[PDB]
DNA sequence: TCGAGAATCCCGGTGCCGAGGCCGCTCAATTGGTCGTAGACAGCTCTAGCACCGCTTAAACGCACGTACGCGCTGTCCCCCGCGTTTTAACCGCCAAGGGGATTACTCCCTAGTCTCCAGGCACGTGTCAGATATATACATCCGA
DNA sequence: TCGGATGTATATATCTGACACGTGCCTGGAGACTAGGGAGTAATCCCCTTGGCGGTTAAAACGCGGGGGACAGCGCGTACGTGCGTTTAAGCGGTGCTAGAGCTGTCTACGACCAATTGAGCGGCCTCGGCACCGGGATTCTCGA
């Protein structure tokens, strides 16, 4: 027989899918071969990056009583940090805004 | 009746203990105004302000007095250690400037004994300062984190201090069905209720040596006062405009009887008001209506109330109103013959028209 | 009559203007222009939507830029206003010319 | 009614450049702003466009679809993200 | 008529485990998958260019693991290293 | 002992046409193959990506040539890409 | 029998050889196969910007009197012109100084 | 082990590197922050060539491996390999 | 009477020869010393390659010129002759380095 | 508008060492067939872009007043340039040892390739709750007296 | 310092459409197996790095006098902000057409792959003339009177 199917994201842990980063990085054509513990550890990293920046933008998100999640919000979450700032120092968000930033000479005296 | 002339003495109790509650207030502030001036990494602790009349504190002296100390910490994450979310363990995420709380982490975690240790300490120094009132520090009691002062002007109150953590995030994820009032107040003050920080108080667990003094559990006195005091569904219930009721009567009643069996038979040491306060939520859920608590009825609204704690009783099960895996009552929390010998003095004072009131 | 002192309105429409999110540059102005301009490069070509949203979007981006860099450079020289040196001097150094 | 367009540059109002400046966090616009303005924006969509209409006739197409335009910024460190990719 | 490939449905699993209860607006679902598409990518291209200088011709994972080193700036870099390894070492015991 | 391959013989001999009488020191060699090599990555990379844009799985001179037309900027453009016309043409011929 | 061979840079009238392309362009994994006209093309585009930055060069340094070429004179003709110079506006030449240049309000009265 | 290497980098010799820039009249505090500049542009570029050669698993930190930390902050380097 | 020129005049002669040669202008000990320095605290006991720290050196000098080609525009932007480190400053935080 | 002086450019002679050509040879490019698939192409379906019409009203346009800011002129005084004399360490040339880079042989385990089958994920359709909006307030801030 | 005016934040009530979720189904991911070559490891060779010594002279360091540029201050006038009343055209909702994007079904030419053959290019030489260098003389640009 045939054992009953356990899908490679449930043997890691984790949530983003281990099969499609494998077919990608097969037919993306990056190298002749790629080993089988590399889309397990990509995976891991892609799912991380995913849960801090969701993470930020929900915080930002309910401080000024909103259920849903909108550009805004990420704009803020990103624009705000140190290091998810230099990551993506070049990336324009569309229907972001800016940052609240008055100079100090030319307010009032 | 006699319950009439309970109330009467219980009121008349707030003039026995005001002036009490007034020193305990002076003191307090003068430490905190001490430690909010001086530079160190608790400047920026506050009282948590908690209630003080009957209905709000657990059964106490007299002339005893708690406070909470509050202090903010930034992006904690919570490790599940039981089955049932009845303690949990802290860890820090990703901080980019450079964790504050570093060098007081123990491995992963961060230890409430060390923790504890630098409050205490600091709280000696700065009670060696009060000069006007004699303050001091209570030798510490292994196996219990308050810091206790003593007070003497000229008469002597206690006053165990209890350091609290405040956090920010999302509220966990056990608590996810707690809190049940959508019919009784709406789903929308339920939400404006969990958009609120929660608190983290230290406490160990009776499970043996490892990780004690480095578990805590969840806080939520803000909630509970909020909804006490805005307990109606009218929003003009117990109001100048509006009709009194009976709800806190019935509690300040099953409390007080509570504390009268506790003073009568030791053997009910395990119970606590936070037990009845669960029961009553319960109670004011399942019956949600301000006309089934009318004044003229309260000593039959006690009576219900009374029928639903012994079947609590018999049936050995009260959820965390919060918490709603947490069992309460739970066999080894409470001891089945504790409950029988509560279920025998209850009937009995049931049956005979509460003596122990007299 | 009830006249502010100059530079009090400029103050309030940047603190609303910093906090909005909705596109500044009217729509079929915008749209005519860039048909305009693409006409030399090719004949009879028909934009989606979506691709004339997006080029908007990265137009007002770069813009803003441009100016917030433009004003620092003015600031710099014990000034208040901007003047078309300042923007010169700052794509220069930017690296664009 | 394929008809051709001439000074559309004008459209650019004089508010639009006023509150784009706004949002940039100025005080005191001069008068001479305008010209320069307009010479910008002009240059730098004409550079965008000449790549996104390569791209295309690559393609063999006649419609400057939105992945066009995002490729053609991305070429030039502008990366965008929000409109498909 | 076909169909085509997001990663919509697992962006929205992990932010039901960190926000057990607010939803998220189309638009960012569209943002965040443009960003997921866009560091993986940057990353895949890292990793193959590393492995070719030293004339190999796989991706084992520490390539991967170097190439996260490179990319990610300063703390980060640490913290994502660390759940890589965890991850990797729980699919090798199973 | 094993050996490497370098582009010094050729851009000698294209040397020797528009200036039949000077000679070049070994680290303008240097820079020249330096130069080859990096100008070869670009194009052939824009191309593969190019390529990879529309499904396609090869490399036709069609993509080589759209891959110029992106880069080189302005005039060299029109220049390079006649020359790169004729040489195919001459090609296929014979 | 075999015809005599005739090397394929010849078919095609160029400098730059056309086998050796071939062989990166198949072997450094662009894509998954490179069709038979690029190689050509590709050749013929190295080999006119070759041709066109050593005559410059060559020219420079034509004209105070040397025989040789320098990275100094390398660095000359490309600074110079308007758009080798945008071609190469990140480079950085090993050995090649700058060009003479001195503001205007610097020089005295 | 060593110690205060970077007023190795004298004043003089910043001077010389003004004047190749196109300077007239240098002040006076230039000097203290040139050598921090300085200071950040190395370690950023070291800890690059490092790390390149850490994963190929040698102890000598060859010329290409510089090259390539460069040309990654696209700043490439013609005449080394 | 011994002869002076006026304030002003070697800095000219001297920009009009430095910008024409090509040798380096940093001493070649004090460079090797402070690389090594900085390397210690990324790994210990590493071993540089002579042509990888002359690679360095010659990133380094196009780097600074770089720099002060454009902090001398700017500081001629506010009528001036003189650079100081506020332009330097804002030269960086204009090229997008903070 | 002139002399006097310091710095630079040009020119002729000397030595050396790096560029330039020559010789084996060996490993990669070419010739010659074969085959299995990716790309070309015709034919059809139907979504999305373009073109237009009438209107409701929000934004642009033009103008008048005047006040704060840019620009120019003067002065003053301290900081940085030019030059000279002493002192420090960079450079150059030459040993001498040995750690580690580079290469060769060989073997084994990890990944590609196939076949089968079965569940995870995508298109689609539906209902209700979160947010947009309108209106009436209460509260915070700016200006002239 | 206050009052009066204007502007904005907050609370309440109402509609509506998009998003969160079932439901059906299909194609690609997982299990199970086999075959072959990439890389892992040991053993050896030899070159490039470190380390040191001793002399020679070029550059750095320090001190001094002084001319000039940075900075603060004051005064003047034009030009850009603020508010008001008029006029232009952008949204908006709705039709109506049809060009071209996208899909499907067949068939042909062309790039990979293999095997044998042979000459182009690379490493290793030798050799001499192009340039670095040296010393003298002619040209020139700056400064004070
Ligand atoms: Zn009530």
């Amino acid at each position: 027989a045939r054992a009953k199917a356990k899908t490679r994201s449930s043997r890691a842990g984790l949530q983003f899918p281990v099969g499609r980063v494998h077919r990608l990085l097969r037919k993306g054509n990056y190298a002749e071969r790629v080993g089988a513990g590399a889309p397990v550890y990509l995976a891991a990293v892609l799912e991380y990056l995913t849960a801090e920046i969701l993470e930020l933008a929900g915080n930002a998100a309910r401080d000024n009583k909103k259920t849903r999640i909108i550009p805004r919000h990420l704009q803020l979450a990103i624009r705000n940090d140190e290091e998810l700032n230099k990551l993506l120092g070049k990336v324009t968000i569309a229907q972001g805004g800016v940052l609240p930033n008055i100079q100090a000479v030319l307010l009032p005296k | 009746d006699k319950l009439k002339k309970v109330l009467d003495k219980l009121r008349l109790k707030r003039k026995d203990i005001s002036e009490a509650a007034e020193t305990v207030n002076k003191v307090v502030e003068r430490l905190l105004r001490r430690m909010q001036k001086r530079e160190s990494e608790f400047k920026g602790v506050e009282q948590l302000n908690t209630g003080s009349y009957y209905e709000h504190v657990k059964i106490s002296a007299p002339n005893e007095f708690d406070v909470m100390f509050k202090l903010e910490v930034p992006r904690i994450e919570l490790q599940e250690y039981y089955e049932t979310g009845a303690f949990y363990l802290v860890k820090f995420k990703r901080i980019p400037r450079g964790n504050p709380l570093s060098h007081f982490l123990e491995g992963e975690v961060l230890s409430a004994t060390k923790m504890l240790s630098k409050f205490r300490k600091i709280i000696k120094e700065e009670v060696k300062e009060i000069k006007d009132i004699d303050v001091s520090v209570e030798k510490e009691k292994p196996g219990s984190p308050a810091v206790t002062l003593l007070i003497r002007n000229p008469e002597e109150i206690s006053v165990d201090i209890i350091l609290a953590l405040e956090s920010k995030g999302s509220w966990p994820i056990s608590t996810k069905e707690g809190l049940p009032i959508q019919g009784w107040l709406g789903t929308k003050v339920r939400t404006n209720l969990r958009r609120e920080p929660f608190y983290l108080v230290p406490k160990n667990a009776k499970d043996g040596n490892s990780f004690q003094g480095e578990t805590w559990r969840l806080s939520f006195s803000h909630t509970e006062k909020y909804i006490l005091n805005n307990h109606g569904i009218e929003k003009t219930c117990c109001e100048s405009s509006g009709a009194k009721c009976c709800r806190k009567e019935c509690l300040k009643l099953m409390k007080y009887l509570l504390e009268q069996l506790k003073k009568e038979f030791q053997e009910l040491d395990a119970f606590c008001s936070y037990h009845v306060k669960t029961a009553i939520f319960h109670m004011w859920t399942q019956d949600p209506q301000d006309s089934q608590w009318d004044p003229r009825n309260l000593s039959s609204c006690f009576d219900k109330l009374l029928a639903f704690f012994l079947e609590c009783l018999r049936t050995e099960k009260l959820d965390h109103y919060f918490i709603p895996k947490f069992n309460l009552f739970s066999q080894e929390l409470i001891d089945r013959k504790s409950k029988e010998f509560l279920s025998k003095k209850i009937e009995y004072e049931r049956n005979n028209g509460f003596p122990i009131f007299d | 009559p009830h006249r502010y002192r100059p530079g009090t309105v400029a103050l309030r429409e940047i603190r609303r203007y910093q906090k909005s999110t909705e596109l500044l540059i009217r729509k079929l102005p915008f749209q005519r222009l860039v048909r305009e301009i693409a006409q030399d490069f090719k004949t009879d070509l028909r934009f989606q939507s979506s691709a004339v949203m997006a080029l908007q979007e990265a137009s007002e981006a770069y813009l803003v830029g441009l100016f917030e860099d433009t004003n620092l450079c003015a600031i710099h020289a014990k000034r208040v206003t901007i003047m078309p040196k300042d923007i010169q001097l700052a794509r220069r150094i930017r690296g664009e010319r | 009614h394929r008809k051709v367009l001439r000074d559309n540059i004008q459209g650019i109002t004089k508010p639009a450049i006023r509150r784009l400046a706004r949002r940039g966090g100025v005080k005191r616009i001069s008068g001479l702003i305008y010209e320069e303005t307009r010479g910008v924006l002009k240059v730098f969509l004409e550079n965008v466009i000449r790549d996104a209409v390569t791209y295309t006739e690559h393609a063999k197409r006649k419609t400057v679809t939105a992945m066009d335009v995002v490729y053609a910024l991305k070429r030039q460190g502008r990366t965008l993200y929000g409109f498909g990719g | 008529r076909s169909r085509k490939e997001s990663y919509s449905v697992y962006v929205y699993k992990v932010l039901k485990q960190v926000h057990p209860d607010t939803g998220i607006s189309s638009k960012a679902m569209g943002i965040m998958n443009s960003f997921v598409n866009d560091i993986f990518e940057r990353i895949a291209g890292e990793a193959s260019r590393l492995a070719h200088y030293n004339k190999r011709s796989t991706i084992t994972s520490r390539e991967i693991q170097t190439a996260v080193r490179l990319l990610l700036p300063g703390e980060l870099a640490k913290h994502a290293v660390s759940e890589g390894t965890k991850a990797v070492t729980k699919y090798t015991s199973s």
